[PDB]
């Protein structure tokens, strides 16, 4: 419950139409947004089901043009960015204005590998799918509708975590170093002090 | 090795002399023991000495410390408040780190706008050594 | 009824060592190692003799404390492998053509490709599986011999080859041509 | 054929029920078919044997 | 210092309403940290604006406010109910509000 | 819930004067509640209507020892879309109303059967473990039971976190 200027969440884990269903009051209440990862969303559901599910949109269109009809992204990216777009009054302009603080990737795209994400957690799918309760993974699901890109996304990941990790030993090293101190400061007034304010 | 190994998985047991952090209702944040213990969801907690009657509680309600103590089950609330002295509880908790972690927050908002500003300046004080310090 | 606690108890022999953290399973012993992810289950292992473990679930329904001893005995199977490896006698059943099988190794992977299988002209290639050896029984004639440390591995490579000779349209009552199953067992002998 | 062979592959093809409803080549000793096509039915006979 | 509010950050909600029908008198008013009426009483009373710019310097200031104030609680979540001294404009859902900590106690 | 007692004359006839009175346990959400189910309860065992009759005493029994966790045998007549059975559930609870609530709560999630199809026609806490024949109560009889609550997890109260959730426990 704070006021951020973008907020970026770390798709990963989430179930979907929760994330999902939450990520769209964050945007008809100004919040901004910016899934990344979504090539991870958990949806409940059984593989098998949740791709029959999409094998039952994949089939509706305008009979007649089979273009105008409803455009079935396989985008994981997309995938959870409809369930929305779909939780959204988006046509009514204070519905585009939504769907436009809302952008949405997989794996994580630049100006944002940079920036803590954050993890709705009354999403996650190990806060709720009751333990055993099979679950899936957009990132497959997708990939078996069309998807072009995960093996190239699998790709541009590691690559990815790799610096983000070898980017989290200079972050250590700078710090239990800086934790040596703390206590060459500790126990002095400066503290004994602070160490009651608070 | 040749040793085996397995993890293994440690736990907190919700068993008979668990003490508990009470979450939510009139207690709210009180240790109380579990003395008999109904089923799943479902437990009976008494900490006379904090002063959180005795009551069946859901355990969802209620949260496990680390701590355990002796406790017969069945226990009443005299007997309970007998052998929680002899094992110490209250001052087990006390030293916990959870338990300072509590007090600490309760003690920051408790704190005037005076004295929150001398944290600014002794917070302050505290940067100085230590960013001397990192150059050193 | 939701059972409050279940364990199974499995006894690790003298010889091996089984290493469990989260849940997976490297069990190692004289014929080698094999690993096992059982991540799909959520029991709890718990060491207690250095030959035992109690692998328990804790408020499992029907479903889980089923689920608890499956685990069990795959892991009970883990251990028999890595000692007493896996031995699966296949036969060669067969009225009138013979099926002449060969271990022929294309790109170093090892394929049992079947051949003049009920006088079919075509090759019927079956793929040998990481960790599976294929031997040809010396003295018992028409007969193949899978043998490996994983069961899971061996027994479904031997089903491989069996299905691989299945007899389509045909009635099968009266062409029992095909490679059969006659003896799963173990490759240490006295026991 | 030999007929330890045969009574092998018999095993393996004849030595089986079969569920009436959905004709499932079915495990002798089962009680109920596996597929869930037919609702698990206990409606079973045995696979007919040659001659 | 770099800070300076002395108020509140609020964004602005809704109008009050039912499936259907509104009522632009009352707007909702989110409160930042607010989660529960028990925490959002505070805010009973306290001023609000909504300031918002403009392309005129109507009165030596391109800028503009609307006055207001919350009159209660809304739910059980901390949204607080707010009767503008003119009601909010519908292009402000999600808009930034100052709620205020006068009429202070 | 409570659980009433409800004491009944039927009416005062000339002739028969001081009638025999009648006494339920009746477990009831209230006085009026009570009251109607004692006749409801009544009109199924004699020829008296609560017009040609009176309560004589509402009296709500409390659980003499309410803090005590305890085996409680329960008979249940239940009226099915079908036929109506008898029962015998049991229940560890620690008063008979939070056992007799919770039953309704386990009979409408077992069999849909609604509060106004189930009678509770005995209850009886149970002092030897052994006549606690389900084995559903008998889980928790055990000589030292210790248990964990694995998978534990946490309500935040903010819509987001930063630190990625546990359920260590
Ligand atoms: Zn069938």
């Amino acid at each position: 419950s704070s006021f951020e200027p973008v907020v970026v969440i770390d798709g990963k884990g989430h179930l979907l139409g929760r994330l999902a269903s939450t990520v769209a009051k964050q945007l008809l209440n100004g919040q901004k947004i910016v899934v990344v990862r979504a090539e991870a969303l958990n949806i409940s559901g059984e593989f098998f089901r949740n791709k029959l599910k999409y094998h039952d949109y994949l089939r509706k269109a305008t009979a007649f043009n089979k273009t105008r009809g409803p455009f079935h992204f396989r985008a994981p990216s997309r995938i959870f960015y409809k369930a929305v777009r779909g939780m959204i009054s988006h046509k009514t302009a204070r519905g585009k204005a939504a769907l436009e603080r809302l952008k949405v990737f997989e794996g994580v795209p630049p100006p944002y590998d940079k920036k803590k994400r954050v993890v709705v957690p009354q999403a996650l799918r190990v806060l709720r799918l009751k333990p055993g309760r099979k679950y899936t993974t957009l990132g497959k699901l997708s990939t078996s509708v069309g998807w072009k890109y995960e093996d190239v996304v699998a790709k541009l990941e590691e690559k990815r975590k790799a610096r983000s990790a070898e980017y989290y030993l200079k972050k250590k090293a700078y710090n239990a170093v800086v934790a040596n101190k703390s206590a060459t400061v500790g126990t002095e007034v400066s503290e004994k002090l602070a160490a009651l304010g608070y | 090795s040749t040793d085996s190994v397995v993890k293994a998985s440690n736990w907190r047991l919700v068993e008979v002399g668990r003490v508990v952090l009470v979450k939510q209702g009139q207690s709210a944040g009180k240790l109380a023991t579990i003395v008999e213990i109904i089923d799943q969801k479902r437990a009976l907690i008494d900490g006379p000495t904090t002063g959180v009657p005795r009551q069946a509680i859901n355990l969802g309600q209620v949260v496990l410390t680390p701590l355990t103590f002796a406790v017969p089950r069945g226990a009443k609330s005299a007997t309970v408040s007998k052998k929680w002295a002899a094992a110490g509880v209250s001052e087990k908790w006390a030293t916990s780190s959870w338990a300072k972690k509590i007090a600490q927050r309760e003690r920051r908002a408790a704190l005037s706008d005076f004295e929150r500003f001398q944290v600014l300046v002794l917070k302050k004080q505290k940067r100085y050594a230590v960013k001397k310090a990192v150059a050193k | 009824m939701k059972y409050i606690q279940t364990d199974q108890v499995l006894d690790v022999p003298e010889g091996v060592t089984v290493q469990i953290r989260s849940r997976i399973i490297k069990v190692t012993g004289p014929r080698g190692v094999l690993t096992k992810n059982l991540k799909h289950i959520d029991v709890t292992f718990t060491k207690v003799s250095n030959r035992q473990i109690k692998i328990t679930v804790h408020n499992g329904d029907r479903k889980h404390v089923a689920a608890l001893r499956t685990v069990k005995s795959l892991i009970s199977n883990l251990i028999t492998g890595v000692t007493k490896g896996y031995k699966y006698k296949l036969r060669y059943v067969y009225a009138h053509f013979p099926i002449n099988v060969n271990v022929i190794e294309k790109d170093g992977a090892k394929f049992i490709e079947i051949r003049n299988f009920l006088g079919d002209k075509k090759v019927r290639e079956v793929p040998v599986r990481e960790g599976v050896s294929v031997d040809f029984s010396t003295n018992q004639k028409d007969e193949i011999v899978l043998s490996g440390n994983s069961v899971e591995n061996v027994s479904q490579n031997a089903a491989d080859i069996q299905q691989i000779c299945r007899v389509r349209n045909k009635d099968i009552r009266k062409f029992l041509d095909g490679i059969y199953v006659s003896e799963k067992g173990l490759i240490e002998e006295e026991e | 054929i030999e007929p330890s062979l045969k009574a092998l592959a018999s095993k393996y093809n004849c030595e089986k029920s079969v569920c009436r409803k959905c004709y499932a080549r079915l495990p002798p000793r089962a009680t109920n078919c596996r597929k869930r096509k037919c609702g698990h039915t206990n409606q079973l006979r045995p696979k007919k044997k040659l001659k | 210092a770099e800070s300076h509010r002395l108020y509140v950050k609020g964004k602005h909600l809704s109008y009050q309403r039912s499936k259907s029908v509104n009522n632009p008198n009352v707007s909702l008013v989110k409160i930042e940290g607010v989660a529960n009426p028990e925490d959002a009483k505070f805010y009973l009373g306290k001023r609000v604006a909504y300031v918002y710019r403009c392309s005129k310097e109507v009165r030596g200031s391109k800028i503009r406010v609307i006055w207001g104030k919350i009159n209660r609680t809304h739910g059980n979540s901390g949204v607080v109910r707010a009767t503008f001294r003119s009601n909010l404009p519908a292009k402000t859902f999600g808009a930034s509000v100052r709620i205020f900590l006068y009429p202070s106690n | 819930f409570k659980e009433y007692q409800v004491i009944g004359r039927r009416l005062p006839t000339e002739s028969v004067p001081e009638p025999k009175l009648f006494r339920m346990r009746i477990f009831a959400p209230n006085d009026v509640v009570a009251k109607s189910r004692y006749w409801y309860f009544l009109q199924k065992l004699h020829k008296v209507k609560k017009a040609s009759g009176e309560i004589v005493s509402l009296n709500v029994i409390s659980e003499a020892h309410p803090t005590t966790v305890k085996n409680f045998g329960v008979w249940v007549r239940y009226d099915s879309r079908s036929g109506t059975h008898n029962m015998y559930k049991e229940i560890r609870d620690v008063t008979r109303v939070g056992a007799v609530e919770s039953l309704y709560q386990d009979m409408a999630a077992r069999h849909r059967a609604r509060f106004r199809s189930i009678h509770i026609l005995k209850v009886v806490e149970l002092e030897k473990t052994a006549d606690v024949k389900r084995q559903y109560v008998k889980q928790f009889l055990t000589k030292d039971l210790k248990f964990p609550l694995p998978h534990r997890v946490q309500k935040s109260t903010k819509v987001f976190a930063y630190k990625r959730p546990t359920t260590f426990y």
